[PDB]
RNA sequence: GAAGGUGCGCCGGCUAGGGUGAAGGAUUUACUCCGUAAGCUCUGGCUGGUCGAAGAUACCAGGCCGCUGCGACUGUUUAU
RNA sequence: AGUUGGUGGGGUAAAGGCCUACCAAGGCGACGAUCCGUAACUGGUCUGAGAGGAUGAUCAGUCACACUGGAACUGAGACAC
RNA sequence: AAGCGCGCGUAGGUGGUUCAGCAAGUUGGAUGUGAAAUCCCCGGGCUCAACCUGGGAACUGCAUCCAAAACUACUGAGCUAGAGUACGGUAGAGGGUGGUGGAAUUUCCUGUGUAGCGGUGAAAUGCGUAGAUAUAGGAAGGAACACCAGUGGCGAAGGCGACCACCUGGACUGAUACUGACACUGAGGUGCGAAAGCGUGGGGAGCAAACAGGAUUAGAUACCCUGGUAGUCCACGCCGUAAACGAUGUCGACUAGCCGUUGGGAUCCUUGAGAUCUUAGUGGCGCAGCUAACGCGAUAAGUCGACCGCCUGGGGAGUACGGC
RNA sequence: UUACCACGGAGUGAUUCAUGACUGGGGUGAAGUCGUAACAAGGUAGCCGUAGGGGAACCUGCGGCUGGAUC
């Protein structure tokens, strides 16, 4: 309602205590940018946006040993409370092992790649 | 809903934006006002009907809320909506 | 909890009130007995406790405990008080310094001197 | 009028408005309307000076406050 | 109700209701005005992993005060330990 | 210990999706400033240390300028997923105003008829020979609506049960049509709010605080019995409280299933008559998950998000004082 | 001599502190009197709001709840 983001997370947190396999929900380029954010660092398969008036976005998940790639996802920059972060002060999930998304102004991507290109921005999440 | 279908096709087609317009705030606004005035008649002789006043009050807020967002999109259009409707007392 | 409920109203921290306000941030003060007495402990507790009441120098009448075996105070007698109560005794929260001005330490004390004004012998 | 306080006479300088009102104009229809300079008349405002012990100067013209009993109140009554 | 603006004038080393004459009815306030109690402020100090909490000795910067109230004089500078 | 009794709604907080612009937020850099001392880092001098001191770091801030446009804010233009309107229909103790009905109670009148009736654990107060109770016929009056009746229905909650007529709100349901974020929440504020209670006027059958009498009891200002006033009923005002409870704020999204039930819709069954999906409610189990445990478990107390209200040991005390 | 103005004076309020015959509740007590109200179906289920009554816990009526036993 106020929070497509974190309707997005919480979409995929449920089904991976649920074990399915594909989730569908509308998409956005917020939720699409996020997606490949989350595929190519490897926690989610693939995802695809259908092209129609009223796009849906469709993640297939990924699980190892049967316990869920993603241990856990949390949203951080709530619509209540947005959080804003430096490059030197931004997140390390885990010890660097997790990944803190930060959508910075060279698009949305990693907190690992943001250090690297020296630009903070809004921390939205983060995953492990 | 204490308006007839001939009441609500007449309003509707003094209201209406273009030909099929039933949903443009002109025509809601002026289809609550005329509820609105239709049932200060009832609650004059009823004056113990809290639960149907409920539902007058929320006509109101209605109304209000439309005018409202009709601000906000062209003043112009608002303007002359109440002025034809005679609200804004 | 809500962020916005603690951006007009933030949270607020109580103080506790000090359990010797007669002392008045001081270490100790200066009064004069008005009344010594023996008292009787609360329910598990059977004895008589000597306690004073003092009148202090900013003009607070207060019953401290008077520690040791024996003591020589009596009426229109200047001693000390010091913090802390006796939990068995109730209504006093003050300790009375043995070894100051008026009340003397007590006699043929051996161990913990220092703490009841006892001289080495 | 709780209580309590300030000003107040007289003579100047400046100044704001009522009313009435020939003219003139209008309805130049008539016991008509608008309006009118001066003159009379009423109400103010701001300043300055001045006399006395005293300016609501005489006559005239509330004393006031606090607690409490009774009757709510205006009224009526033992003409004497 | 000089209260908040405007206009003229005065006044200050200097702008300004700083003062005054006149005109208008303005100005501040739940974003806490006004009032009551407390209190010199800061760099800093203590504690805390930090965020925070408590505090404003020594030293340093500013401020206010000089037995109480008020006032000016001189002087570049004071309303003057 | 803590969800306001419940709605609506002001300020505020937060807001679906697409394109473009801007650059306040946001990010990076530069410049000025952020006094010195102190904190910290590397050294130096007191025989070491405390201490002094060199340089650096820091002062997480502010101001200006330059770059960037993912997100927020703003601007402009759109879209239909939220919200709403137009149409047909369905169910309902939803509300208000008037009539009408049946059963029953009570009171009164009349007939029959004669020693009890009533009550209790048993009694007694009480009623009855002035003819009670019972029985039959008639009349008046008030209140509530048996069966239907159902973890059934409607309502924001409090609540709403006879029937009919009139006035009127909402919900559910199907498709098409229309507006196009018009939304959510909500401090103040405002409205409704059981019962008791209060005011004015009516009404008064049953019931029944108070009150009276009879029992019981050591006592019985009660439990029980016999009476019985306010009240309960109506209209217009006031009150504004309940264990006002699901002891669970509102709104939105997601997360195995199984068995009932109410109002719809679609398809097989067109079936005569069942079955399968779907929706809005209403219940019982139950995986996961949560929980201190009890238990909740698509009507979450699970995973989240927006907003609001509230709690900070027990008693004192939801009391005193002041305000409304 | 006028204007400004300190001291001082007058009246009338507000607020705060301390006391005050007497009076109300509250807490703590080594335990005294009267009952036994709640906890079991606590021997009339309890509790909530309200009203009336009573030495007292309490009782009674009206509505509500289960945070009630048996079934
Ligand atoms: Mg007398
Ligand atoms: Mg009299
Ligand atoms: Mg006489």
């Amino acid at each position: 309602m106020q929070d497509p983001l974190a309707d997005m997370l919480t979409r995929i947190r449920n089904a991976q205590m649920a074990e399915k396999t594909v989730v569908s929900m509308p998409s956005s380029k917020l939720k699409a940018a996020v997606a490949k954010v989350l595929k190519d660092e490897g926690y989610i398969a693939d995802f695809q946006i259908s092209s129609e008036v009223k796009p849906q976005l469709s993640i297939e998940l990924k699980y190892f040993e049967g316990k869920p790639v993603i241990e856990e996802v949390k949203r951080i920059s709530r619509p209540g409370l947005r959080q804003y972060k430096s490059v030197e002060q931004l997140p390390k999930v885990r010890g660097g092992l997790g990944v803190s998304i930060v959508s910075t102004n060279k698009g949305v991507m990693t907190d690992r790649a943001a250090r690297a290109a020296g630009v903070g921005g809004e921390v939205l999440c983060t995953v492990f | 809903m204490a308006l007839s279908v001939e009441e609500k096709a007449q309003i509707v087609n003094e209201y209406k934006q273009a030909e099929g317009d039933t949903g443009s705030p002109e025509v809601q606004v002026a289809l609550l006002s005329a509820n609105i005035n239709k049932l200060q008649d009832h609650f004059k002789a009823n004056g113990k009907d809290h639960h149907s006043r409920r539902g007058l009050i929320r006509m109101v807020n209605q109304r209000r809320k439309l005018l409202d967002y009709l601000k906000g999109k062209d003043v112009s259009r608002y303007t002359a909506l109440i002025g034809r409707l005679g609200l804004r007392r | 909890a809500t962020i916005n409920q603690l951006v007009r109203k933030p949270r607020k921290r109580m103080v506790d009130k000090s359990d010797v306000p007669a002392l008045q941030n001081c270490p100790q003060r200066r009064g004069v007995c008005t009344r010594v007495y023996t008292t009787t402990p609360k329910k598990p507790n059977s004895a008589l406790r000597k306690v004073c009441r003092v009148r202090l120098t900013n003009g607070f009448e207060v019953s401290s405990y008077i520690g040791g075996e024996g003591h020589n105070l009596q009426e229109h007698s200047v001693v000390l008080i010091r913090g802390g109560r006796v939990k068995d005794l109730p209504g006093v929260r003050y300790h009375t310094v043995r070894g100051s001005l008026d009340t003397s330490g007590v006699k043929d004390r051996k161990q913990g001197r220092s703490k009841y004004g006892a001289k080495r012998p």
